[PDB]
């Protein structure tokens, strides 16, 4: 008798690769193609929550590194000029602190991180990691996130009070009615 | 508004 599988039996086995940047590796080599990986993960589309938002294009993966949020890195004390640069030339800016000393200003040369919106039960969260000596922004899927689905991750807003309070449209169960 | 710091 003919066996299909007799020539196959010392053949090397295939199945999906995983992506870089889902593996349990270090952040350098998960870093290294996020770029490229990002393109394909995610898009900017109209939101229900709020104007426009970040969508999963192809399922993201637990953990998975999903978007730099890009911008140049500049010293806190320069943020208040910069804003007012901006407003004066009709301008909008974008910017995501990394610490009490530093922040990441996304206006002139930022991507499309700039588009995630607020949720009171999200779906990402972010870290700060250093590459070659280079500070950056990383957002990280809190769990699987489908094709369809919007990216949202807490702003976590100190919380103001009277008045001064913006209402938030992120329609979770659990919504804490203001974004502060 | 810039996005805050104990986001992290
Ligand atoms: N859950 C939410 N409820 C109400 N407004 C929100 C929100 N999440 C984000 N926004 C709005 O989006 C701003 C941050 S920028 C996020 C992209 C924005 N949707 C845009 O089309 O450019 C916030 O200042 C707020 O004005
Ligand atoms: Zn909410």
């Amino acid at each position: 008798e003919y066996n299909p599988n007799d020539e196959e039996e010392e053949e090397v086995q295939l199945k999906s690769a995983r992506r870089a940047t889902s593996m349990d590796l270090p952040m350098p080599m998960r870093f290294r193609h996020l770029k490229k990986t990002s393109k394909e993960a995610v898009g900017v589309y109209r939101s229900p929550i709020h104007g426009r938002g970040l969508f999963c294009k192809r399922n993201i993966d637990a953990g998975e590194m999903v978007i730099e949020y890009a911008g140049n890195v500049i010293r806190s004390i320069q943020t208040d000029k910069r804003e007012k640069y901006y407003d004066s030339k009709g301008i909008g800016c974008y910017m995501f602190r990394i610490d009490d000393s530093e922040v990441v200003d996304a206006t002139m040369h930022g991507n499309a991180a700039r588009f995630i919106n607020h949720s009171c039960e999200p779906n990402c969260y972010s870290r700060v990691i250093n590459i070659d000596g280079q500070k950056h922004i990383v957002i990280f899927a809190m769990r699987k996130i489908y094709r369809g689905e919007e990216l949202t991750y807490d702003y976590k807003f100190p919380i103001e009070d009277a008045s001064n309070k913006l209402p938030c449209n992120c329609g979770a169960k659990k919504c804490r009615k203001f974004l502060n | 508004r810039t996005k805050q710091t104990a986001r992290y």
